[PDB]
């Protein structure tokens, strides 16, 4: 679908158009997810590892949960930029093809006449 | 007595009150984002009271 | 208001104190089965006054005091019916089992568990009592299934034996079969009357089809131990004599004929239910006459009496005689 | 078992004689609210609409 | 021996090291605790607190409301010579048929 | 009291005066003194104190004004929000229809106790207010479902409609 | 819905977080704790739904499971902590891990907005429940159990992923709320009838349909006490909550379509009553009288009248109740003589006389007494079935009357008659477990004086 | 306590099995 | 324990499909339901037919 698009320059994880989106909240969902993923990655590698899951290791937890959310960030960024690629195409397609999108009639239910059936 | 060990044994208490209080403040900000018909519906819309400028939060 | 309606429910509630009592103190001493026929003879002294209104002018009334919950357009509401049969049998009961509970205050004097029966003795009045009283289907089934368990419970009173345990399932079963003839007219007269209460069904039902009538019938002869269904009342003797005066001869075993009673405006208009009644009532009585001229035991002997007496009351109702039926009740 | 039903009474009681005075209490000191047209110009607020005092506190509390 | 197992060990009566036993836990002090906090938090708080607040909830359906509004229709519609209901639901003249 | 004479009729109460024909005391009267004199004056008392208790402290609650607002008919196919509202109003249209039947029935059981032996003659104006509440509200709400709305209770008016104008149409011939 | 999910969620850390010796304690104080606040839920409104946020609601049909969820967590702990009293501090902690996944993912299951995510919350419930019944069983035959519910469940469940993905596309929306508004009538075909097949079968094999339900008995008896208690409680009730939500899509199709189901239900309601006159096993016996209370729910959502689905709201709040309260009696006298086989310990009113009474209580709600909500349910659903056709009223007095035999027979077996006499062990009744019934019996009656808590939203 | 072979097992074939099933039910072989 | 185990978890190892369970099951499982299918759909197809002329009086039926 998206592979051929035009101006689609390769190996480029967020193209410069992007920045005309609104980047992510700090305190997004998602992001919070992706820290909280971080944080059981750590508490399983210290069950894994045979340490105490809770407190061995404050530096490695944190560092799981910081570089988990370092990444979930530029993740959101790049899965909001594709929707919001994906919501543009989609509009200017109906743009250009009218014939394709009409403008339908709409009618009222007291002029429309919809089938009763009983429950009985 | 022995404050030390009854906040380092039984604060696990406070887990699920702030919990309750962090979801009633989370449902707050739910309502915060469907407000496109505040005073606006054909049912319930009405001129503000002098001082007031909406009708719920 | 008018004292007719507050003693009719006073009555009623000073049934149930020593039941909230029985778990005070005095339900722990040996003050309790006294204490209960005490009230159960005040609770008789008080019925008195409605029965005497009704004896000078005929007060009757309906008192709708609770409402519990409305379905759409059919409303259910705590309502009682002080008629002439409610104040006429609650006087008659409330002696009867009076005279019952001083009598069991000497026959089960040594009953390791003396209170507990007679606070199952005062359970199953209250439940005939909103059996009596009751002024739709609804409640009249909640009188009907709490005087059905409470008769399960003392029929199986020595619970080690295991012929009082049949006899009181065996009750139980043939109760149900009755049942399901009660709720089969529940709901016939939901579907069609859109009521539960006697007054709306009475006011719907001028020509009652059979179906209501016939479910009626089943449950009165499941209650009355009609031929058929008639087999347990007997076997109800397994119960302490006590039991089986108060309930399986005198008040609750008339709880299908005084059913057929309060619904005599609608089999009035019915002759083939009239004629299944009346013959009903007949071979009840003929075939369970018959059995006692043989019988030995002398308990079995009055149940099959009893057992004859429904079947006589349910002639009378047969032949559109329910005043007679319900004055043979109390008689 | 005569323990464990004791200990259940006492528990249901703990709350509920303070429940049963207090509700007694309001019902004869405050009572419930009389029906009444909305004067003109005036926007009731939410809980106004409800009669017993107990309703009326519950719904401007918690809804 | 066909395996090496422990043999089936017998269940311990909570009543025979403590015969105020209430059930919860084999050390008397938290069995105790276990026991209040069970009752007061259950029954105290949950069943009685609970059943009121359940019992005074504002009113619920708005049976009320629409008992006055069936009320104050029924007075109209008397008073005037109306059906006490109509059989059409909607209007007759908000509704075009097809045909 | 509170509820209105109009909604809840009952007819001008008749009562025979007392007409003794006896020289023995009527123990009924006699009952009833000591009724009123142990039992309706202490409870009335007690109703007097907590009617002033409730007389210092006086407030109100207001009956709720909705105002009326499109029904499903209006709705263009689709339109959500025009959807919603009338559906909301449908919805409280039924409720109100269904105390209005409660209402009526009411009625019919009252004038059925009230009128004794002779209410099969006496209670025909009850028994043709239930009779014909209870038909509007057959038309409007049966067979519906568990799952009704106003869409469906409308099909229901437009299939009565068609059956009735093309009933009328045949009959005219 | 957030103050009732994140307290929720705020159990597992102080689970994990506590001394070894205030597990239960806390987890039941905290639970009780959310079982109070997931009952303002019951405040209702006439004709709108509680529409909170975009992707969670709750109404007068979710708002009792709800409440039921919330107040089964604390039961079940006090149920579980005798027969885990020996478990280490870590599995003790699991254990309770996966009843609290299990409140959660129930709790967002009714909740849900759309039907999609409905689906993933009411599979996802499947994961701790086959923990809890294989880890934590008691038998060999909790492996077999296993298999059965899960495969069972996932047979049923498959296709309506596809047939919801299918709707979807070709309505455009999931939603609740659109789907009600938006409701097409359905013609009909061979395709829409298997898209109703789709829609329903998963429903029906969940609650369970007669003939769908072999996964029941071994699943309901295999599993530890608590599990019993969920399973039939909460996720019997999954079934009659989903296809509620569902048919709102498969009108008129639902007209003929259910008749196959609503023979298999009417007829497997009187086997499988029959089936508890004979049963050996006390907990089986208790399971099989699941499927009778289930059948009556598929009757009454299957016929689709508002009486029918009042009834069948009120029903599966009081068979909830109920056989949590029955499985929780058999288990006390299980972890007395250590078997379930129903003859072995006989006689025992003369032993322990307050645990007969709640044997009695249970029997009696189990019985349907008016006025009881059991009763007010099945009443409901009785007249709403005479409505749809009279002859229904044989099968359903039948039924009750095979339920009134078995129920009281299995009291009369195991309360009454001789005590067993080489059976030396039957202590006196704890405090813990006359809690545990008086729990389980005194909301039960409370509810009586305010049914329409539990009428659902048709009322 | 009760092993496996202590069970209920599949209709007895020949008379020894016979036997061993009235064995197993604390039966003469006669009368099993 | 043999009375128990005998009666649930011997039976279908032990079972086999031959004419006379064959014929009982089709008999006792299908035969009750298409019985009753046949009941119950000639008594709503009658109702039906009686509403569809109007011969079936519904004057209080308004719950259902
Ligand atoms: C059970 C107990 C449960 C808790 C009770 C809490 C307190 C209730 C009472 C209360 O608040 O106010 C009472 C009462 C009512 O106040 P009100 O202003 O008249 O009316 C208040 C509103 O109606 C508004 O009333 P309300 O809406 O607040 O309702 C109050 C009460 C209403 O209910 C009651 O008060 C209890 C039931 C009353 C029954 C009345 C008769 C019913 C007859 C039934 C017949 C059955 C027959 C068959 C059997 O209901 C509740 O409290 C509901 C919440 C209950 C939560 C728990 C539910 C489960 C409970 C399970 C059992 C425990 O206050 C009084 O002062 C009463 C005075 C009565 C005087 C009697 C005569 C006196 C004569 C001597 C005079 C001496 C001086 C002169 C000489
Ligand atoms: C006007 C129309 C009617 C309107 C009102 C309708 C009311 C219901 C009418 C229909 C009733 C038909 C069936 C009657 C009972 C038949 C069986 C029987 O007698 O069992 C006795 C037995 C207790 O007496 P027991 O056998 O001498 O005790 C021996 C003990 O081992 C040793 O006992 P102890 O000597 O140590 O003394 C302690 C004893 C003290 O209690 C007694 O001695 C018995 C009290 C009986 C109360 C009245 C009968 C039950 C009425 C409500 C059910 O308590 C206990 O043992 C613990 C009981 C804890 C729970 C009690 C039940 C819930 C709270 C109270 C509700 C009232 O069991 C019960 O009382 C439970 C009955 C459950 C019936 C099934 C449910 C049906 C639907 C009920 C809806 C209620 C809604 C309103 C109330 C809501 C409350 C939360
Ligand atoms: C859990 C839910 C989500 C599941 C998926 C999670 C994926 C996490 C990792 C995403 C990394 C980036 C994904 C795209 C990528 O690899 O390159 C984007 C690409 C990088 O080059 P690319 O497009 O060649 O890389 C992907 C490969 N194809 C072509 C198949 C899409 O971004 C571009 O802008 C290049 C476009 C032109 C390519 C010539
Ligand atoms: C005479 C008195 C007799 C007894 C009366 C009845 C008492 C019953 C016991 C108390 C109420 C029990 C139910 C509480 C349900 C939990 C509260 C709720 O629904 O949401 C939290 C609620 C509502 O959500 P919130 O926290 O976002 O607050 C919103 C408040 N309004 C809607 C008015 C804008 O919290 C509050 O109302 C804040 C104050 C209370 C905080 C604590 C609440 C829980 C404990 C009570
Ligand atoms: C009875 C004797 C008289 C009592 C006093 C008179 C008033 C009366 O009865 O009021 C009753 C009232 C309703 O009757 P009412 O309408 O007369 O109440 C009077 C008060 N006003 C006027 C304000 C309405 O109902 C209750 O109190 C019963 C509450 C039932 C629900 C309890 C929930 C507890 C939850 C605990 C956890 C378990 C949950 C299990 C699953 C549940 C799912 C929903
Ligand atoms: C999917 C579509 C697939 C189509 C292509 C495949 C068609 C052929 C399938 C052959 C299956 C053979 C099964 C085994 C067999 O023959 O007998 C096994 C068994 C007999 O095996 P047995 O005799 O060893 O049984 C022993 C029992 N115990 C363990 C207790 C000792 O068959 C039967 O019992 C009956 C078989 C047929 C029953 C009907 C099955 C289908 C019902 C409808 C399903 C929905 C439509
Ligand atoms: C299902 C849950 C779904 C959501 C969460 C997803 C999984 C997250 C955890 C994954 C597993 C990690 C631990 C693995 C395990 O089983 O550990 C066993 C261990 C048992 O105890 P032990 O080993 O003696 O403990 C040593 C000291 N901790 O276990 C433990 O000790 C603890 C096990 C639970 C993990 C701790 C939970 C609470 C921790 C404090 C709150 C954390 C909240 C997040 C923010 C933290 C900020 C610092
Ligand atoms: C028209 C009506 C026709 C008759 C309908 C009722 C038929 C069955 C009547 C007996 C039911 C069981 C009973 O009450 O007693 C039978 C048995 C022992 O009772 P008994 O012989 O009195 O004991 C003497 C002890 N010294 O006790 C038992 O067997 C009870 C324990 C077993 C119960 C379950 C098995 C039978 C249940 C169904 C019975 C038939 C119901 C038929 C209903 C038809 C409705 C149209
Ligand atoms: C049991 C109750 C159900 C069976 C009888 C139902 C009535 C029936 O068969 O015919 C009655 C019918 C006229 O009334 P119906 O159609 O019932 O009215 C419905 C509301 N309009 O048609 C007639 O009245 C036609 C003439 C009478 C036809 C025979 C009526 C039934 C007689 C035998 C009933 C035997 C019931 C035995 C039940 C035993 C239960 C244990
Ligand atoms: C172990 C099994 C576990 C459970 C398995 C799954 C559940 C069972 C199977 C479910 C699927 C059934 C599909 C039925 C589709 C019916 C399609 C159809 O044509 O329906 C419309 C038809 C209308 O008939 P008509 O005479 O036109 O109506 C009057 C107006 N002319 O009306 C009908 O056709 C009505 C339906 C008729 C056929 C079924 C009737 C019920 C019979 C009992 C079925 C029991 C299930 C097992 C059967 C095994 C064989």
């Amino acid at each position: 679908m998206m592979s051929g698009r035009p101006g689609r320059v390769p190996l480029q994880f967020l193209p410069n158009e992007a920045r005309s989106l609104p980047p992510p909240k700090l305190t997004d969902p998602r992001l919070v997810y992706m820290g909280f993923l971080g944080y059981c990655s750590g508490l399983i590698d210290n069950a894994i590892r045979r340490r105490p899951v809770v407190s061995a290791g404050l530096h490695r937890q944190l560092l799981y949960v910081t570089s988990f959310v370092f990444f979930g960030y530029y993740l959101l960024k790049r899965q909001d930029y594709m929707y919001a690629l994906r919501d543009h195409d989609m509009f200017a397609y109906v743009k250009s093809h009218p014939e394709d999108f009409p403008e339908k009639d709409k009618k009222t239910y007291g002029e429309i006449l919809e089938e009763f059936h009983p429950v009985r | 007595m022995n404050v030390l060990q009854i906040v380092r044994d039984h604060w696990v208490h406070i887990l699920v009150p702030v919990g309750f209080v962090f979801g009633c403040y989370l449902d707050r900000r739910s309502d915060e984002k469907l407000t496109a018909f505040r005073n606006k519906s054909l049912l319930f819309k009405r001129e503000l009271r002098p001082n007031e400028e909406v009708t719920w939060k | 208001m008018n004292p007719f309606a507050s003693l009719t429910l006073t009555t009623l509630i000073i049934l149930t104190i020593p039941i909230m009592m029985s778990n005070s103190n005095i339900y722990k001493t040996n003050l309790y089965p006294n204490y209960v026929k005490t009230t159960v003879s005040y609770a008789f002294t008080l019925s008195l006054v409605p029965l005497l209104m009704f004896m000078h002018t005929g007060q009757e009334m309906i008192i709708s005091n609770w409402h519990w919950m409305t379905l759409q357009t059919v409303e259910l509401s705590l309502s009682f019916k002080m008629d002439y049969f409610s104040v006429m049998f609650i006087p008659v009961a409330l002696f009867v089992t009076w005279s019952i509970m001083e009598f069991s205050m000497w026959y089960m004097h040594s009953d390791p568990f003396i209170n507990r029966f007679f606070k199952y003795l005062v359970l199953f009045l209250i439940t005939m009592m909103i059996l009596v009283t009751a002024n739709n289907l609804f409640q009249l089934f909640i009188g009907w299934e709490g005087v059905g368990i409470m008769s399960f419970l003392l029929i199986g009173w020595w619970h080690g034996r295991t012929d009082a345990n049949t006899a009181a399932l065996q009750a139980i079963l043939y109760n149900r079969i009755g049942d399901i003839g009660f709720v089969l007219s529940m709901a016939w007269f939901l579907t069609h009357s859109n009521a539960w209460d006697l007054q709306q069904i009475f006011m719907l039902n001028n020509e009652c089809p059979n179906m209501p009538l016939i479910g009626l019938l089943l449950a009165a002869a499941g209650k009355s131990a009609q031929f058929g269904l008639h087999p347990w009342l007997p076997s109800a003797m397994e119960g302490p004599t006590p039991v089986s005066a108060l309930l399986h001869s005198s008040t609750m075993v008339v709880a299908g004929v005084f059913l057929l009673i309060r619904f005599y405006p609608l089999m009035e208009t019915n002759k083939l239910v009239q004629t299944m009644t009346l013959c009903l009532g007949a071979i009840t009585t003929l075939f369970t006459a018959l059995c006692a001229i043989t019988q030995n035991d002398i308990k079995k002997i009055v149940a099959f009496s009893t057992s004859s007496q429904l079947g006589l009351m349910m002639v009378t109702i047969g032949i559109n005689q329910p005043h007679l039926a319900f004055l043979h009740i109390c008689m | 078992d005569r323990r464990f039903l004791k200990l259940m009474r006492f528990y249901i009681l703990l709350t509920g004689i303070p429940v049963a005075i207090g509700i007694t209490l309001v019902n004869v000191f405050i009572g419930e609210a009389e029906l009444a047209d909305i004067p003109e110009g005036y926007v009731p607020e939410h809980w106004e609409y409800f009669k017993h005092p107990i309703s009326r506190w519950i719904a401007r509390t918690f809804y | 021996i066909r395996l090496q197992e422990d043999p089936d060990p017998e269940d311990e009566n909570l009543y025979e090291k403590n015969p105020d036993s209430h059930g919860y836990d084999k050390d008397p002090i938290v069995d105790l605790w276990n026991m209040r906090v069970v009752f007061f938090f259950g029954f105290s708080i949950v069943l009685v607190l609970g059943s009121t607040f359940v019992a005074y909830l504002p009113d619920y359906r708005m049976q009320e409301w629409a008992r006055r509004e069936a009320e104050r229709l029924v007075k109209y519609r008397e008073a005037n010579g109306l059906p006490l209901m109509e059989s059409n639901c909607f209007d007759p003249n908000k509704i075009q048929l097809p045909e | 009291d509170s509820w209105d004479k109009d909604v809840y009729p009952e007819p001008p109460r008749r009562t025979p005066a007392p007409a003794p024909q006896t020289s023995l005391p009527n123990p009924v009267t006699y009952l009833t003194k000591i009724f009123d004199l142990l039992v309706d004056r202490p409870v009335t008392l007690a109703r007097e104190f907590i009617e002033q208790q409730h007389a210092k402290n006086r407030y109100y609650y207001y009956h709720r004004e909705f105002r009326r607002v499109p029904d499903i008919t209006e709705c263009e196919e689709k339109d959500i929000l025009c959807m919603f509202e009338a559906e909301m109003q449908w919805r409280r249209d039924y409720k109100v229809d269904q105390e209005i039947v409660n209402i009526i029935q009411e009625r019919l059981k009252a004038c059925q106790q009230r009128e004794g032996e002779s209410y099969r003659q006496n209670c025909a104006k009850e028994l043709e207010q239930f009779t014909q509440v209870s038909k509007a509200f057959q038309d409007r709400y049966s067979d519906l479902g568990a799952h009704y709305s106003a869409r469906k209770c409308l099909a229901k008016q437009k299939q009565r409609m068609l059956a009735e104008r093309k009933a009328a149409k045949e009959a005219a011939a | 819905m957030l103050k009732i999910i994140i307290p929720t969620t705020m159990l597992l850390p102080m689970t994990w977080m506590s001394k070894h010796n205030m597990i239960w304690i806390n987890a039941t104080v905290h639970s009780l704790l959310i079982s109070l606040i997931s009952l303002s839920l019951l405040n209702q409104l006439g004709e709108n739904s509680l529409n909170f946020s975009l992707t969670f609601f709750s109404d007068s049909l979710s708002a009792p499971l709800l409440v039921l969820t919330t107040w089964l967590l604390p039961l079940m702990l006090m149920a579980s902590q005798s027969h885990l009293s020996k478990e280490t501090t870590t599995r003790k902690k699991l254990y309770i891990t996966m009843l609290i996944l299990l409140q959660l993912f129930l709790i967002m299951t009714f909740t849900a907005t759309e039907l999609i995510l409905f689906y993933i919350l009411f599979e996802a419930t499947l994961v701790p429940t086959l923990i809890i019944i294989t880890r934590w069983g008691n038998q060999t035959e909790r492996l077999n159990a296993g298999l059965y519910f899960l495969f069972y469940t996932l047979a049923g469940s498959l296709p309506l992923l596809v047939a919801l993905v299918y709707i979807q596309n070709t309505t455009g929306s999931l939603n609740f709320l659109i789907i009600h508004y938006w409701s097409h009538p359905l013609s009909n075909s061979w395709s829409n009838i298997f898209m109703w097949l789709a829609c329903i079968m998963a429903f029906m094999v969940k609650m369970p349909l007669y003939g769908l339900h072999l996964w029941l008995p071994k699943a309901h008896v295999e599993a530890p006490i608590a599990g019993s208690m969920v399973l039939a409680a909460v996720l019997l009730k999954l079934g009659g909550y989903g296809m509620m939500r569902i048919t709102t899509i498969l009108n008129p199709l639902t007209n003929y379509m259910a008749y196959p189901f609503l023979m298999l239900s009417m007829w497997g309601m009187i086997m499988t009553s029959s089936i508890c006159l004979r049963q050996t096993d006390l907990k089986s016996l208790i399971a099989y009288s699941s499927v009778s209370h289930m059948a009556l729910v598929i009757v009454a959502i299957m016929i689709q009248t508002p009486w029918s689905f009042m009834g069948a709201t009120a029903l599966m709040i009081a068979h909830g109740l109920t056989s949590s309260m029955l499985f929780c009696l058999a288990n006390t006298n299980y972890e007395r003589v250590h078997s379930r086989t129903m003859i072995l310990a006989r006689g025992l009113q003369t032993l322990l006389p307050l645990m007969a009474t709640w044997w009695l209580m249970a029997s009696l709600t189990n019985l349907a007494l008016p006025p009881s909500i059991n009763l007010i349910g099945e009443l409901f659903i009785i007249t709403a079935s005479f409505s749809w056709s009279n002859i229904t009223i044989i099968l359903m007095g039948m039924n009750m009357m095979i339920t009134a035999l078995y129920s009281l027979y299995m009291l009369i077996t195991t309360q009454r008659g001789k005590y067993t006499h080489h059976i030396n062990n039957i202590k006196a009744s704890f405090t813990r477990e006359n809690a545990l019934m008086a729990l389980h019996i005194l909301p039960l009656l409370l509810l009586t004086l305010n049914p329409k808590m539990i009428l659902g939203p048709l009322y | 306590h009760v092993t496996k072979d202590m069970f209920p097992g599949p209709y007895p074939k020949t008379p020894e099995e016979r036997a061993a099933a009235a064995k197993k039910y604390n039966m003469r072989v006669e009368d099993y | 324990i043999r009375w128990t185990y005998a009666r649930s978890a011997n039976i279908y190892p032990n079972f086999r499909p031959t004419p006379k369970t064959s014929l009982l099951g089709a008999l006792f499982g299908i035969g009750p339901l298409f019985f009753w299918y046949y009941v119950f759909k000639t008594d709503r197809d009658k109702k039906e037919k009686l509403i569809q002329e109007g011969k079936l009086d519904q004057t209080f039926n308004i719950s259902y």
